[PDB]
């Protein structure tokens, strides 16, 4: 049980890291597209 | 409506394709879910084994 | 005009390749780098 809960904690941390990376990339692209669209 | 192959891509319009060019230029290469999973796996491998 | 721009874009764009071609090209590159 202890090994299992450690494993799920690691998996959850990994999923949060992946989601944070995707969100950061998307928000950066969105802001930069905002600046570009404002230019035109 | 969605995509007619590279044989026809002028059909959409000039502002259309111009904003297309600028969004491709300003957005990085498109990655899939496997890339992000592999990046997380590399991160947890680089943290080291306790 | 439709088919004329079609002809010019086919003429000016190379043959359409799939993902397997690019993966094989990368594989050939890393094989050509040599084994350490």
């Amino acid at each position: 049980w202890a090994a299992r809960t450690i494993f799920m904690k690691s998996q959850i941390k990994r999923q949060e890291a992946v989601a944070k990376a995707i969100y950061d990339r998307e928000v950066r692209s969105v802001e930069l597209a905002l600046k570009i669209a404002q230019q035109q | 409506a969605d995509e007619i192959p590279a044989s026809e891509m002028f059909l959409l319009g000039r502002p259309m394709l111009q904003a297309r060019l600028e969004t491709l230029q300003t957005s990085g290469p498109h990655y899939e879910l496997d890339y992000d999973q592999n990046r997380a796996m590399l991160a947890t491998l680089n943290v080291g084994p306790t």
